[PDB]
Order: C-alpha cells, then structure tokens, then sequence
C-alpha cells in the first residue's frame, strides 16, 4: 500500500456483406460485390447533443434536402496513376442545398457516407486503399512553411493527385503555392503503409467493386466553420497498380458518392462567396 | 487577442426604414452603446493585462 | 493497462470453420489467437500492459525549449537581458512524434524549469547569485521591451521567481484549450479569403488557427548587472498528465520541416534490404 | 464561482412579451439569455466561474518594491548601508490597478522576499555568505539612523534574519486596518482648516489619511563589511488572501501619477478606428 | 482528495415605476415622468447597529429636522456643457439643522436620496448620466500630488464642473490648488462610459424627467468626520449633448434636492467653523 | 412543390400622412392580356419574380403584330380579371 494526498486546490496539480442498398434521401446505391462498410471508429454520425452545444442559436438541420448522395467527378484509374485525395466538406461545397446551407452559415456540422465505385472484369488486377483521414493536412511544395493558398487547398469536387517524387516549387515570382502530396509518403511525411490506422477499405478487384466508408462528425469543436476547416480527407491509393491482359494503356473509371448526414448549420447571414483559384 | 482560429463575428448596424422626425425637431440624433456579459459568460487563465505599464 | 488473456490449450483441429482465411478489403484486422492456426499449450498469461497506457507514454519530462538570457549590462548591444519564447512542442521533435502519434488530445501539463548558468570572461570580477523570472504572458498581454519595463509587476501576469541553485521550478496548468481538446493538427485556415477583396488580404497560413495560440514566456534575471557578464539558459520540460488522446496517424516517417506537416529534406527513410534476404 | 447555469432549447415566438425591449434610464442591466432572442438548443453548461473568483483574480504575489542596500564599509558615504521603505502597493502599478478595482478591501497578506545579491568590483577579494536582518517598523516605532544602532535589538519590533542562498523569505500578516476595511480611496483630509489660522496651519494632502499609514519595512546586512562592495536587492512580493472586497469602480484607463488619483499624460488611451471599420 | 493541516496560531497564516411620491419630514417630491429609482447596491440607509457601534457616547438623531429633502443651486444645461459635480455631505454643509449638526459634532453618518431634476420639452434631445461615487476622489491641476486645497474640495452647494481637456496649473507663486476633473476621465483617470459600474440612473429627455438614487452610508468604519471625509460624490455628465429645433442657444435648468436619511452624529462639541474659500 | 405562405406587407408613414391600402390574397389570380388574342400572354411575362407588376388606369390594347409585347394589362378597377376592384 501507498498513500496519496493532494495538497492543492487546482486538479491539474494532481499527479498523474456483398449485396447493400443505402437510401438517403430521394438517392439509393445498389451494390453486389461490397466488401461490407466501415464505420469509421465505430461512431455513428450524430446530431449535437444538448449537453455538448456551443452555439445558442436555434440551428437549422435540413435534412434530405442536403442529407443525399452527391455524385463527383469521375476520376480515371490508370497504371500510372499515384492516387487522388478529396477535402471534406470542401469536396460537397457546390452540391445542390447542402452548399447553400454551408455558404450561407457560420457554422457547419455533418457526418458522411462515402461510397467509392471501381468496377472491372475479372481479368483486371488491383487494389485501391481509400482512407478516411481526420485532419488531413498536406505538405505543401515551397520552402515556406504553411504556404498553400486557400484556392489549392480547396480544390473542389475535382480534388488533388498524389505524385510519385517531391518537387519544389522555386518560382519566386510566382510561387505556384500549391499541395505537393508524395504518395508513399502519404502527403503528410508519414509512410503509406501506415496509413491504415486510418479508418479505411481496400478495394481488391478480384474481390469487391466498391468501398463504403461512415465518418461520424470529428473534431476537437462541436461544430465548426465549414469554409475554413476541412473535417475529413478522403485518399485513394493505388496499392496494386492497375493490369489487364497485358493489353497495356488500359484505364478504368473511379467514381465517388458521398452523401452528408446529420447536418446542422448555425449562424445565418449573408452567403459566403470565397476567393476562386 | 486577435486571433483568426477563434474570431468572433461582426456586428453591424443599419437603417431597417430610417429615422422620421416632423418639423421643429432635431434632425440629427444620437445612440448610446452598452456592452456586458451574460449569466453564462466566464473567463480563465489569468494573467498580466497590457492596459497598464510602468516606466524606469 | 490491465492484464492480458491466457493461452488455452489447443489440439488438433479439423472442420470448415478456416479464421486463417480473411479478407482484409472490409478494413477488419482479423482478430486471431496462437490456438487458432497452431496447437498451444496452457498458458497462464502474468504480462499487463501498463506501461502502454497512454499515461505512460507520456509520462516523461520532455524538453521543449532552450531560453538564453544574459546578465551584462544595458550598454551592451549584444546581450539579451530578456527573451520571449513562443509556448510550443514543435521546436523539438521527440515530443512532437509522440503527440502527433494522434490527431487530438486532452490533458493538464507539467512545466519544469531547469536554469543553468555560467560566466564569460574571467578578468571582471565575480557575481551573486541569480533571481530569475519567467512571466506567463498570454496572448493578449502586454510584451516586455525592456528587461525592466512595468510589463515585470505581474500583477495579473503569473510570474514565477526561481532561486538559482535551488531545485529545478516547477509548476501545474490545467487544460487550457479554448477548444474540447488540443487539435495536433487543423485541416484548415484562420481566415477565408472572400471573392473581390485583394490577394493580400483574406490570406492565411494552412493549418494555422488560435487554437495553438498559448501566449509566451519572458524569461529575465532580476538581479542588477555585475561588473561580469553572466549567461543563463533555462531549460523548459514538458509533462503531459491525465492524458487522453484521439484519432491515432501514423507517425512522422521523415524529418520535420517547419510547424506544420511539410517535409522536404530526408525523404527516403527506408534502408535497402534483399526481399528474399533474412 | 460555482456552474453556470444551463442554456433550455427555445423554439419560434409570437407574443406580447418584449424582453429584448428595455429602458436603461433605470440603470438596470438587462438579464437575458440567448434564448430570449434567437432559438437556442439544449446545452448543459460545464464552465465555471472558478477562476474569476475575488480570491482568485488577486491570488499572485506581485512585485511591490525593490529594496537595494550595501555591504561596502562605514567610511563610505555613496553606499547605503541600510534602506528604509514605507510599506505600499502605488510604487507598481499592475496590483495598484487590480487593487483599485475597488473601493474597499479587506485581506490577510503575504509578504515574501527574494534577495539577490552581486559584486560591484573584483579586484578587492571576495565575501562570505550575508545575513539579511528585515526589521518591521510600525508607526511610532524609532526608526534606524545608522545600520548598527541600538534598533536593530528588536527587542519587539518583528524582524526576519535571511540567509542568503535560502529559498526566498516568507512571512503571513493578518488584516492590520484601524479600520473595518482597506480604503483604496479617501475622498477627505486629515485635517479640517479652521477659521482663523494661518493658510500654513491646517492644511493637509488632497486623500492622505492615516487609514494607509503602515509603518515601513527597514533592511541590512547584517554581515561586517568584506574588503570588497557588495550589492543586494530585496524584491517585495505582496499576496492578498481571504480577500473580500467593496464598491467595484472602473478601472484605470491613464497612467498613475503619485499615489492619488491624479493624471499628467498618456491622457489619450484609445486609438483611432473607423465607426464602420469592422 | 487532498488533506489540509494547519501548523499555526493565527489565521492569517493559513493558505487562501413614473409615478411616484417621496416625503421625508415636512417635504414631498411628486414625479410624474421618472424612470424608476434606484436603490445604490440594493442596501437601504439605516441606523448604526449595536453590534458595529464604535463611539460610545449616545448619539443624537434629529430626525425630520434633518432628515428631509434640501434644493441646491440650480445649475444650466447647455449644448457646452461638459457635467457637474458635487461631495455628500459636503454639499449640504449649510442646509438647515442638517449643517448644524454636522459642525457641531465630531462624528456623522447619513445616506442620502438625491432627486436629480430636469425636464424639457418633447422637441428636446439629450441624456445626462447622474453616477453615485463612493470616495469620489477627483484629479489636481499641478504637477505636486494631491496638492488640491480643503477650500476648493469642498465647494459646497454649488460643487464644481467637469473639463473638456485637462489643463495644467503652473502658476508657481499663487498656484490654484483646484481640481482638473476631465469629462471622459471621469475626473480620476478612468474613461467615462465605465462610470456605469457605479450606482446611477440616466435622465433621458425622451423618456423621463428626473432621477432618483438611494445611497446608503458607504465607508469603511461605521462612522467618519463628514468636515474631513466626503462620503458620496454625485456626478452629473451629458452622456448626449442637449439639443432643440436648431435653434440653439438652448439652456435648460437642471435641479438637485438631497435628503439625507438615518443621520446620526457623536461626539459634540463647541462648533466646527472651517476655512473658506 | 406545395407551400402556405406568411405575407407580411410593411407600409410606415408619419401621423401626417393619408392613404389606404388594401392587400388582397387571391386564389388563382388570373390576369387579363393586352392582345385581342386571347390567353396570349407568355410564360416569362406571367412569371416577373420578385419584382412583380403593376396595375394600370386604363386599358392599352397591343397592336403590335410583328413583336406582340405579350403581356399582362392589369386595370386597377377592374383588378385586372374583369371584376370590380
Ligand atoms: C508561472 C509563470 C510561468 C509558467 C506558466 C506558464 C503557463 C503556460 C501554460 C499554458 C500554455 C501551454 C499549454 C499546453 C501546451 C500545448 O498546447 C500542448 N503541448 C498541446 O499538446
Ligand atoms: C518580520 C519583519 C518584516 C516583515 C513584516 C512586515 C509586516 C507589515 C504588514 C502590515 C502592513 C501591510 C498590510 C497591508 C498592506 C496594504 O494595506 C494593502 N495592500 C492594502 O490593500
């Protein structure tokens, strides 16, 4: 046995599985050949609790007119492809009424449903990891440090590459200011391989065409500014390269749906028109 | 402080229809503006304020 | 933190039930035991894994800054009777990689102050011993310009008096987060820059924000110059205490370059190795 | 000091009752809450008012004189051998302004001293470790005249004997008021000019009373003087405690001149800003 | 848990609404236009308790004799004007048996019920600001500290201005010894518009005609000389400038009337005759 | 799409002023055109947007053959449907 007493008033003083259908909205996914769907750390997104609201304000929480399934652009799968990232909720900002509401507050909340598709024969071979990365920060291609611009770091729907070597930008002149995200080193100076402490999917082509990912809502705040700070990162990496018959030159399309949930959005004013590219 | 990870908004004012006087009357006005906490309002990790200053 | 499972007994196995077979695409690790794929003993399992909590990872006095000051004279140009350091874990980096182990966390810290100090010359003379202050400044507070300027009062300011010679100082500050909890990382920026106004303006540094923003520290020798000069470093050491930590990254793999997640230099840290060699 | 209270979910409103309208003519402060005005949710309020207690905002020692005396030798006439300091907080100006936050207080104190000490030329030798003696003078008591009278006997005079090198000396003072509270502020004098009597007879300082009249503190070395001049400092740190106070006033907006309230420059504190400049 | 232990004697060391009617004695003061009143700290006037009694000699309470409302001199609101101040109970030091017993005797005590009148037109604009300061202490005019003499500290029922600028006195053969109270300092080195943490009320020309402020005896001991110790200072300050049908030249009377209240006095003696001005 | 509506008209004028409006919500308000075809007028005339039309004194026929205006021709007395104001 030991005793312990504490001699002050502050504690810090104190020692120390194939076939799914997802309907949200007026929007449904039909899928055959899922390898199941991730939760990401096994929380449901949510909507703010009384006991955890920061805002006073009565929020508005529009539900299945901003709670569907968006359909971005579709990206192309190639043998030379490095891997794609998307920032989210930068990636939904110009998706029907769930950028309205995001442009026209303050303050922003949403979970996610992320459905990635691939779909190729069975004489394809390949692997996709898409990652769902909470602060996905990226380093960025100039001596300064913390030197991306607003415009790069939010590219949209469109989202970045990764690139197989670091460049650096040394136009001084005009410092391009962008991301310069190396694959194996995952954009973020930590080695790929790790990346799957991240909630996470492989999509095998032998063995499943799509991946589904649930982000709950994270972050150090309740609720934040959408327009400034990007929940989530989605990142997809080749980890087998793409191959088919030997044919060569052969490409296959990526497509990515992601629907927001539990939306909650405070402090309404006049909507927000950020800088463009 | 002057912080942009934790600004805290803008407040304005404005003209909703304007301000209507008759004849004989000022035509110019002033407002008064008070400012104070609510009952929810607090505060921690006291330090030194830069309100005040001494010399040699 | 508490003690592990034992190892059960395991004969010879034949069925279709296969838990070697897998398939990772669903983002599962494949929760298998030595009695599964092989025949095991008993094992009466003694091994814990306490000193893996997250208390104990953290629980180290890690140094995070080196604060030089000096004690010579007011004329003299090149002497700092004062210096203001910025309260930061990134100007060194092993407490840096153990934090950015995750991406949020939550805990009271533990400052300890080692002050060292020593003479410059040896034809001036001799010293008495040292009263040095280190005045919390959070942000907001007013900034010495002098090593004796009125900002020194601290009556609000917390200023702690050390003493050279006695024990390392040492005090306690509770989570002080404006946030729910210390963000390692921020995906975003201070400002969005609004369509019209001008490229200077609206312009932020990526992943900067006031959530980091912990005022500084202004480190000063109280006593009056000696006819010597005398130069002071205070050593500042860092432990977390009842920590709680969120979202585990992988760990920076290269070396750091600036406060943020840039890299530029060290990009290759894997060795070269046969893939068929032991 | 306690929790705050809870923010209740407040939906739409229609009705007669105006609490956003209001009249300050009756120098009232309006009580409303967030949900009076706009729709607010349900939150279970977890800050606290704990740090913004009377106690809290005035628990720091903070600095309120430096005291310098010598160990040099009798002969000399440009060391002071000993130094006499009347006791108050208006020779700093950071708790004088946390003070005067009120009208009237009533506290226990604690004094603590730290003493350093330095050489002031090296080619006379060197010297043996100093006692310091700190002798309270309260009002009426003699007062030293040399470092070496009969005073210093204390025979009831409360005195403290330093060591130096020991951690800084430490004493605790109850509430010493003739009267029933601390007078930050004394709109009078002391005496009242009587018809009749010389302009010169009767006229006393603008808010001197004897309400702050404390007696003064006086210290030496009490050490013999070594070959060679020594130099020491006696920092003064004053600590409210059980601290009740009065008649909260503005705080002060231009620097302090004297120990009145009287101002001489720095008479223009706010700068210039735009009425629509955000 | 932590354990506390005390290892000494003495326990300093151990660790840390309109329409109202006011009679007192034989005066009664009728507003139809009052914005409420206010009660200083929310402490009504009362008699010394047996239990804080200090001087032992029976006091004297001449009640309605003294007790009753006394009108001071009529001052001028202009659109110039920068405000007024006056000292309780110095301003009442020749009103009536009030003033007698306040010089005939050593020590004194009363709080106060101040009537600020001023009532104009509905095609007038202004407010004035009627603050009660405990130990209004009020800034000299020369370089020597508190070198402003007993004559002009207590002006009496006239009190004193406030100062658009602060002006400084070097005449050094005759100096003024007066006060220099500047308006947006308040008088004493603190801006104005925090004036407010102080008992007041604001005279909207709009809205009301008068104030009416209950001030309790506030003082550290139970009971003072009122000759040296100026307990209350009422100050009196355009909080927006006075205005009329720009006209200008528009003046308009502002009327104060004190009562004290609960006077009590000890300590008699042959009678106080101070210097005059 | 489905919706009621709250329409609040906000009209301040001193205690020196005159006039009456009346605010009228009709179901179906039909309004008559400005061309001796009948219901000639078209979609984007029919459908201004917030800034609405306006009501005319008289009754203005449109003669243009070669570009009919094909708009309303609302008569304030008549409250633009052929009835009583
Ligand atoms: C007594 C005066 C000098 C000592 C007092 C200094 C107090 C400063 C403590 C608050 C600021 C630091 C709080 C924690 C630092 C970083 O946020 C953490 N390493 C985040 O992981
Ligand atoms: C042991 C000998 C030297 C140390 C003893 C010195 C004792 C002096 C304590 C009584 C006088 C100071 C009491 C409090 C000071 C001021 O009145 C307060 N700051 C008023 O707000």
């Amino acid at each position: 046995n030991y005793t312990t007493i504490n001699y002050y008033r502050d504690s810090a003083s104190n020692a120390a599985d194939r076939v799914m259908q997802l309907t949200l909205g007026n929007s449904t996914i039909t899928t055959q050949e899922a390898a199941n769907s991730v939760v990401a750390y096994g929380r449901w997104p949510e909507y703010i609790k009384d006991s955890e609201a920061n805002p006073v304000d009565q929020p508005t929480e529009p539900a299945v007119a901003a709670c569907r399934f968006y359909t971005l652009d579709t990206v192309t799968w190639r043998k030379e492809s490095r891997g794609w990232w998307w920032k989210l909720p930068d990636a939904l900002k110009d998706m029907g009424l769930f950028g309205q509401n995001m442009f026209y507050h303050y303050l922003g909340r949403a979970g996610y449903t992320v459905h990635v598709q691939c779909n190729a024969s069975k004489f394809h071979q390949g692997a996709l990891g898409v990652f769902a990365v909470p602060e996905m920060c990226l380093a960025g291609d100039s001596t300064t440090h913390m030197f991306t611009k607003y415009e790069n770091a939010n590219p949209g729907e469109k989202g970045g590459e990764f690139k197989g070597s670091f460049t650096l930008d040394t136009n001084a002149t005009n410092p391009a200011r962008n991301f310069c995200p190396v694959d194996y080193l995952f954009g973020s100076g930590v080695l790929a391989g790790n990346a799957f402490v991240y909630p996470h999917q492989i999509i095998n082509l032998r063995t499943n065409n799509c991946a589904t990912l649930v982000l709950p809502y994270v972050n150090s705040l309740s609720i934040d500014s959408m327009t400034k700070h990007n929940n989530w990162g989605i990142a997809i990496l080749p980890l087998a390269p793409l191959d088919f018959a030997t044919e060569s030159s052969t490409e296959i399309p990526i497509t990515l749906t992601i629907a927001p949930m539990c939306c909650e959005f405070n402090g309404l004013r006049n909507i927000t028109v950020p800088r463009t590219q | 402080i002057n912080d942009s990870f934790t600004e805290g908004g803008y407040i304005s004012m404005f003209y909703q229809t304007r301000v209507v006087v008759p004849l004989s009357t000022p035509r110019k006005m002033d407002i008064l503006g008070f400012v104070s906490a609510c009952n929810d309002f607090s505060v921690r990790l006291l330090r030194d304020t830069t309100h005040i200053s001494q010399e040699a | 933190a508490n003690n592990l499972p034992d190892t059960q007994s395991s004969g010879p196995a034949h069925s279709k039930e296969t838990p070697a077979l897998t398939a990772v695409e669903t983002g599962a690790t494949n929760p298998l035991v030595p009695s599964d794929t092989v025949q095991t003993r008993h094992v009466i399992q003694k091994r814990t894994r306490s000193e893996s909590t997250v208390e104990s990872f953290f629980a180290r006095g890690a140094c995070v800054a080196i604060i030089e000051v000096d004690n010579d004279a007011p004329t003299k140009r090149a002497s700092k009777l004062f210096s203001i350091w910025k309260i930061t874990y990134k100007d060194t980096v092993q407490l840096r990689r153990k934090l950015e182990f995750f991406t949020y966390s939550r805990f009271d810290m533990e400052l300890t102050f080692v002050v060292t100090s020593n003479y410059t010359d040896a034809n001036n003379g001799h010293a008495l011993n040292q009263v040095y202050q280190i005045m919390y400044i959070p942000p907001g507070a007013p900034i010495p310009g002098k090593w004796n300027d009125y900002t020194w009062q601290t009556s609000s300011n917390p200023s702690l008096f050390y003493t050279y010679g006695a024990p390392p100082a040492r005090i306690s500050v509770p989570y002080v987060g404006i946030a729910n909890a210390y963000s390692h990382f921020y995906d975003g920026f201070a400002k969005v820059p609004l369509a019209g106004q001008a490229s200077t303006e609206g312009d932020s540094l990526y992943g900067a924000a006031s959530l980091n923003d912990f005022g500084s520290l202004a480190v000063r020798v109280v006593n009056d110059h000696n006819p010597t000069k005398l130069t002071s470093k205070i050593r500042v050491y860092m432990k977390p205490k009842h920590v709680r930590v969120w979202c585990p990254r992988p760990p920076r793999a290269v070396p750091y370059y600036g406060p943020g997640v840039d890299y530029k230099d060290g990009l290759a840290p894997l060795p070269e190795k046969g893939l068929t060699t032991y």
